[PDB]
């Protein structure tokens, strides 16, 4: 008569505990040891060269590499378009201007903007909201229907007569994510969402949140912000409406690193999700202990 | 190693299971104050 | 706590196909809060290679280590490269327990009979128990490996962070 | 009473030389600084 | 039908519509109810009292506020101009390194800082804050938790904490001399209905710690002990010299500053080499500590342990070791949920090295600027000790300082150079020439600060300043600013669990009633808590801060509503907040109102009601 | 601290509710047994809300609302869901009674 | 245990339906279940 | 250094401003602004 | 050698005075054959004048 | 000082535009709304001397 592995298992029990910190030292965490696991049995072998360290540490450092070194090909695009334009920016957002003002100071803060801006780069900044969307399964089959319906011919009056009515087209309301910083108080905002229109009387942009208010800092002096599209186009502006545009140009990057680094993630069905796509969830799982557990 | 015993004055009783288990592969509890 | 035993068996069963040994986590509040922490749906985990690689692409190397495009298209190869990462990724069990407790004491309550080198008692104000597997591709394991731990909520939101298999593995491995 | 200017597509907004210089300046001295903060987390 | 119980009338308005048939006894009890009385089906009278309420006042959906912020957030931030001037509020979580080096430089921009909306609240009187003409009212949706606004990445999201302490309670729901009234009902329930009679010895220490003229090398030694036991025996008759010599030539009392020189001087001076009346004075002032303990917990029910922690710390905040005194000199013994933070992370145990005297120790002098490393003496304040200097720094000083008192630091690695290494003191001995020739040599800085402070006709002045130079062993570090980041206890945390509290402390510095003019070139001012932020003192201490009051005359309130720097501004996540400070502001100095600050701390636990409602307070 | 307060309050354990289709089958649970002698009658349920310690003492010497703000459906015009709502809940403008 | 001996129950339920009687028992006999299972794996001689 | 702007004459402005964008500059506020913000930049191998 | 070395570290770093010298001060010299060991640490002068200050002070106690 | 003042008595600004303004001087206008309910009487305003 034997024991199943349960019961030898539970008798041999534990008998070590460890705390190991991540690479970064953000988290700490434990490990357990049981004596009686398969892998004490196996008697594999443990080897720590000193070259694979290196190689490793390398490798990681280039992993963390992927996002700041697209916010310094940010700030490279910046300079050379400017430098290229020469000192001379368009007016692309919807707002009034004054003459009489000393417009040497809102120069100087919006490079005290540029500079402050910098120092705050993280992975919570906006481009990386921006590729978020991009790198998923839809942003391709979406950006092929997007080029097929923009290059076509305008109908043929027998196709307005007749069949299908007219196919419908893009909507007006765009979503873009932004970084706003402020120079009169050093603090940066840096995970912003936003709504955008294109104004009807002149083709300035417009920027709302998403409740539909109309947003205010486009007036305000102390202020620089920034705007990326969903379709990784770039905008710097400072007060005045007053932008400078560019493309953001990513392919200093790895395909493998980039998708390894972040992506929105899709999800496998769990309990209480449904079975047909993007049905509304009923009450969240939640496995709680504020009550006393269903059984 | 010992807690309480009768009449003197249960880790080890654990320990030995849980080697014996191990061992044996049978459920015979062998404690200090029962067997001999 | 069946967690750990249910997922050293099936990792016994699958070790002899894919050679990954098993990896026993235990988590509390200096991880993550207790409302993430009651709502915690998805683990995932991933193995690395010392020069910088995955479980699942070729090891030689594969047509994702081309530089990004930027094109209107394809920004990055979408559906065979998004296929990709998601099969690099791997999933394992978890349990949750919500309310607070220590675990020498917990332990002993559960058959398991824990002596450990000092009886250092943890307080943890929630604990969760997940087990993760870092492979080496034969019975020669190398320290410079770097092992993923991801967590997912029903939103959408993660966090992950790393470590190193020489910090895990620090004394443990050692005394074999 | 004051008075504004109504924004349209084509107004511009120039740049006096020296700020230009200035920020040209400041960007190749950043671009050489090589102050990564990527190089300060591997640090 | 409905009926109220334990309501408070105004004492505004006190009055009687009956005399004639009706006279009670003068005890508190009769003054402030906490009983109803109700008629049975028969004419019979039933007693209601808040013990038969614990049935329903303990149970856990009462302290559970996720549904009223899931609500609170659904309704969303109101729109009406109005409210939007509260709406802009904003908080920043910031390193601790820097934060004692910046003051100056956050200092120096000329912006204002908008009112927190639990600060707002408190300005209305009673009988207003229940008016429509009230704007912040829609935010005191439970009395157990705070609920408000604020602003981070350009949107708007609320905020919730939970009022730690019953005195958190806004003034228009709970007014100040209510808290007076129910200390004289802890008072009269703890049988100490007329309190011991301290009153002079308070006197003396009102008019010595308001006093503008305080002996500027009271801090200099403050910083150079640490309190550390061995230090003051060294100097314990230089101390004893200039004590007596100052009361002499002054009538107020020297030292009376800090908690650790007032109990090391009460325990070791006692052996002697003092006028007995002047040791009966700080025997008298730890006997006032000790008082206030003892009115602190409640003894009288007080029993038990529940999850290996004391029911007294349930009881009241006054005995979490979670609850860090504002100044700090000594690690306390106990710390298993705190975590004490100098820099960007909480400290790992590796990290806090030990400070040993005597022997070199060069690199910790080097590295005295710097951030990471948590410098400590071998040694722990026990729990007693613990209590008793919270005590004395959060309940003494501001009641009877009015709230004057300010933080500041000594650049000594500059400043004891400066001072000491003239080569008479480097040339000693294992004096006697003339007073002129002993000034010269000493260095004319540290004349003025002994020149008439520590000398006796037994003693001249090279005398006494090489006596103070011997102590120089303990020097010490330059000041940080550290912060205290803890969850509650087991029983708060039930609701919103997630919740971490941030408390900020001095280290390894003095709390001042008056700007040391000399030493003005070498020190730097730190206001960091709603006590302790006296805009009068930085301003005499450093340029840019009296630059920033001067073009805000109006920023120089003392009842705590001083900008801190942005860095110490968590109101919502400290334990003490707005109703501390204003009412230190107004309070008579006496020592009722000592008391009252700590009767005030008890905590708003179910534990903690279980408790209070069982003594029948 | 749950057992705790358990003992501290003469209350029972906590006791799970029944499933959703014994629910249906069965009407209810009354979890509160009869009690074993009554002289008085039936136990009047007496019910707390919370309570500011400075409350006007003249709000109970008159019939009254005890929330705070009148909410009598008579006063307010019919059907207007809006206006009902402004005036139980949309704190910002002036109540009913007092 | 060692050797079988059986338990003897005679309950009253509300459930007339089979199946969810059937999942009631399974939810708290599970403890019996799994003994089924362990006499099952330690005794392949046997089977009940 | 200054602008140029499409419209000859410039027009008067109306309406609150939430429903379209107007910058004023009062040019103390602004000097105090650039000298502020100067300093407060700096203030935060 | 060594007298290069002990020159810099009592006329540039510590900065006594000509006065003060080797046979004057037994604690001086039992510090410098420690202090020459670091040859870092020669900007923050003040930090080695005032670790000299202390050694004498705790050196010229009674206990 | 105007703003300040009207936020702190609790009236709100002159939003009336030119039309109605000068129809509301020369004939008279509701300016004030309802209220949202009545459990009294009329809002009898007390004047102030």
């Amino acid at each position: 008569d034997e024991v199943a592995r349960t019961d030898e298992w539970k008798g041999a029990g534990v008998s070590r505990l460890r705390e190991v910190w991540d690479v970064q030292h953000r988290v700490r965490l434990r490990v357990l040891w049981y004596v009686n696991s398969f892998w004490r049995s196996r008697e594999l072998s443990y080897d720590d060269h000193e070259v694979e360290l290196y190689r490793a540490l390398d490798a990681y450092r280039a992993r963390i590499a992927v996002e700041y070194v697209l916010i310094r090909a940010v700030r490279d695009e910046i300079y050379a378009v400017l430098r290229r334009d020469g000192g001379a920016l368009p007016q692309r957002f919807a707002c009034h201007v004054s003459r009489n003002m000393s417009w040497r100071v809102v120069w100087e803060l919006c490079r005290h903007a540029l500079a402050l801006w910098m120092d705050w780069a993280d992975v919570r900044s906006c481009i990386i909201k921006a590729l978020t969307p991009r790198l998923s399964r839809g942003a391709a089959a979406a950006a092929q229907r997007a080029r097929r319906q923009r290059e076509r011919s305008a109908p043929k009056p027998q196709e307005l007569l007749f069949g299908p009515r007219n196919e419908s087209g893009p909507p007006a309301e765009q979503t873009w994510y932004a970084d706003v910083v402020r120079c009169v108080r050093a603090q940066v905002d840096l995970g912003v969402e936003v709504r955008a229109a294109r104004c009807p009387r002149t083709g300035l942009w417009i920027v709302r949140d998403r409740r539909g208010r109309l947003r205010r800092w486009l007036s305000q002096p102390e202020v620089c912000v920034l705007y990326v599209t969903p379709d990784l186009d770039f905008y710097w502006v400072l007060p005045g409406g007053f932008a400078v545009s560019s493309r953001v140009t990513l392919h200093g990057l790895a395909q493998r690193a980039l998708r390894d680094r972040f992506q929105n993630f899709e999800a496998v069905l769990a309990r209480g999700m449904h079975v047909e796509a993007g049905r509304q969830e009923p009450e969240t799982p939640r496995v709680s202990g504020r009550r006393l557990p269903f059984d | 190693v010992i807690q309480h015993l009768p009449g003197y004055g249960d880790v080890l009783s654990l320990w030995s299971r849980r080697l014996l288990v191990g061992k044996l592969g049978r459920d015979v509890p062998v404690f200090v104050h029962e067997q001999q | 706590m069946e967690t750990h035993l249910y997922s050293d068996l099936a990792f016994e069963a699958r070790f002899a196909d894919d050679e990954q040994l098993p990896l026993h986590l235990v988590l509390d509040q200096e991880v993550l809060s207790n409302e993430e922490a009651e709502t915690l749906r998805y683990v995932y985990y991933r193995n690395v290679d010392s020069a910088g690689r995955s479980t699942g692409r070729a090891p030689g190397g594969d047509e994702d280590d081309a530089p990004a495009s930027d094109d209107a298209e394809d920004a990055v190869g979408g559906d065979r490269a998004f296929d990709r990462e998601r099969r690099t990724w791997q999933r394992a069990c978890f349990r949750v327990l919500p309310r607070p407790l220590e675990l020498l004491d917990y332990l002993r309550q559960s058959g398991l009979t824990v002596t450990l080198e000092k009886e250092q008692r943890v307080r943890m104000f929630y604990a969760v128990f997940t087990t993760l597997g870092l492979r080496c591709p034969d019975n020669r394991l190398s320290g410079a490996q770097t092992l993923h731990l991801r967590l997912v909520w029903p939103d959408g939101s993660y966090r992950d962070w790393e470590f190193l298999a020489r910090d895990l593995l620090r004394e443990e491995m050692e005394a074999n | 009473v004051a008075v504004f200017f109504e924004p349209h597509e084509e107004n511009v907004l120039r740049c006096p030389e020296r700020v230009l210089r200035r920020l040209l300046e400041d960007a190749a001295v950043t671009m050489r600084g090589g102050g990564w903060r990527e190089d300060v987390l591997m640090d | 039908f409905f009926f109220p119980v334990g309501l408070y009338l105004p004492e505004d308005r006190g009055y009687t519509t009956v005399e004639s048939k009706v006279k009670l006894n003068d005890t508190v009890r009769n003054a402030l109810p906490t009983t109803a009385y109700l008629l049975n089906r028969d004419r019979a009278v039933q007693k209601i009292d808040f013990v038969d309420a614990l049935k329903t006042l303990c149970h856990p959906v009462l302290h559970e506020p996720a549904p009223c912020l899931q609500t609170f957030t659904e309704r969303g931030p109101p729109s009406e101009p109005a409210m939007q001037r509260l709406l802009e509020c904003r908080f920043q979580q910031e390193p601790m390194g820097g934060a004692a080096r910046r003051i100056p430089h956050f200092y120096r921009v000329r912006r204002e800082v908008p009112r927190t909306v639990n600060e707002m609240k408190q300005d209305f009187v009673v009988t207003d804050f229940y008016k429509v003409g009230n704007i912040t009212l829609y935010t005191e949706l439970h009395p157990f938790f705070d609920f408000t606004h604020c602003q981070e990445n350009s949107e708007t999201v609320a905020l919730c904490t939970p009022r730690i302490v019953i005195g958190n309670l806004p003034d228009g729901l709970a007014p100040g001399p209510f808290h007076e009234l129910r200390t004289w009902e802890i008072m009269e329930h703890m049988r100490l209905r007329p309190p011991p009679d301290y009153e002079e010895t308070l006197r003396l220490f009102k008019t010595t710690v308001t006093s503008p003229n305080y002996p500027e090398l009271c801090y200099l030694v403050d910083v150079l002990v640490h309190g550390n036991v061995d230090a003051f025996l060294l100097i314990r008759t230089f101390v004893a010299r200039c004590i007596v010599n100052m009361f002499h030539t002054r009538q107020l009392l020297v030292f009376a500053h800090s908690y650790a020189l007032v109990t090391l001087i009460a325990e070791h001076l006692a052996d002697g080499a003092l006028p007995p009346q002047l040791l009966f004075h700080y025997r008298n002032l730890v006997a006032v500590l000790r008082l206030v303990t003892r009115i602190s917990a409640l003894p009288g029910l007080n029993n038990g342990q529940l999850a290996e922690e004391p029911l007294s710390a349930y009881v009241n905040a006054l005995h979490d070791h979670r609850l860090w005194p504002p100044f700090v000199t000594h690690l306390p013994r106990n710390m298993e949920g705190v975590q004490v933070v100098a820099d960007r992370q909480p400290l790992n145990p590796a990290n806090i090295e030990a400070r040993h005297h005597g022997v070199s120790d060069v690199p910790r002098l080097g590295a005295m600027d710097a951030d990471e490393p948590l410098f400590v003496d071998d040694y722990r304040a026990t729990d007693d000790e613990w209590t008793l200097q919270k005590v004395f720094y959060l309940c003494l000083m501001p009641a009877m300082t009015n709230n004057r008192a300010c933080g500041l630091g000594l650049n000594l690695k500059t400043l004891l150079v400066d001072l000491f290494y003239r080569p008479a003191f480097l040339l000693m001995p294992a004096p006697e020439d003339s007073i002129a020739a002993q000034r010269q040599a000493v260095g004319e800085m540290l004349t003025e600060l002994v020149e008439d402070v520590a000398t006796d006709a037994h003693t001249p002045l090279l005398q006494a300043c090489r006596e103070l130079f011997l102590a120089v062993q303990f020097v010490g570090e330059h000041v940080k600013v550290l912060e205290v980041r803890a969850p509650l206890d087991h029983a708060q945390r039930q609701g919103l669990p997630d919740f971490i509290s941030r408390q900020h402390v001095l280290y390894n510095g003095c709390c001042v009633v008056t700007a040391p003019k000399t030493l003005i070139e070498y020190s730097l001012p730190v206001p960091f808590h709603r006590f302790y932020s006296n805009p009068t003192i930085c301003a005499a201490l450093s340029d840019d801060i009296k630059r920033y009051v001067t073009e805000f005359p109006h920023y120089h309130r003392h009842d705590g509503g001083f900008p801190l720097p942005t860095a110490f501004a968590h109101e919502y996540h400290n334990w003490l907040r707005s109703p501390f400070s204003r009412y230190s502001a107004t309070c008579p100095n006496v020592l009722h109102s000592v008391m009252t600050l700590a009767a005030m701390l008890y905590k708003i636990s179910p534990v903690s009601l279980v408790l209070q409602t069982k003594a029948h307070i | 601290v749950d057992r705790w307060i358990r003992h501290a309050a003469g209350v029972e354990r906590p006791q799970l509710l029944d499933t959703e289709t014994i629910s249906m089958l069965t009407f209810g649970s009354m979890s509160e047994r009869n009690a074993a002698a009554t002289v008085h009658g039936q136990k009047a349920a007496c019910e707390l809300i919370l309570t500011p310690v400075t409350m006007d003492v003249n709000y109970f010497k008159i019939p009254n609302n005890p929330r705070g703000r009148a909410s009598c459906m008579l006063a307010v015009d019919p059907y207007d869901t809006e206006a009902a709502t402004k005036a139980i809940y949309d704190h910002r403008e002036a109540d009913a009674q007092t | 245990g060692p050797e079988t001996r059986p338990g003897i129950y005679v309950l009253t339920s509300s459930i007339a339906h089979w199946q969810t009687l059937v999942d009631v028992a399974r939810g708290k006999f599970a403890r019996e279940r799994c003994s089924f299972v362990n006499r099952r794996i330690t005794r392949p001689r046997q089977i009940p | 250094s200054l602008l140029h702007t499409f419209w000859r004459l410039p027009v008067a402005v109306f309406f609150e401003p939430h429903e379209e964008n107007v910058l004023r500059c009062p040019e103390r506020v602004l000097r105090r602004l650039l000298e502020d913000a100067a300093v407060t930049m700096r203030g935060g191998d | 050698k060594r007298d290069e070395k002990h020159r810099h570290v009592v006329n540039v770093v510590l900065e006594l005075p000509t006065e003060i010298s080797e046979a004057t001060h037994p604690v001086l010299a039992t510090m410098l054959s420690k202090y020459t060991r670091m040859s870092s640490l020669f900007n923050d002068k003040c930090a080695f004048k005032l670790d000299l200050l202390r050694m004498v002070a705790v050196s010229r106690t009674r206990r």
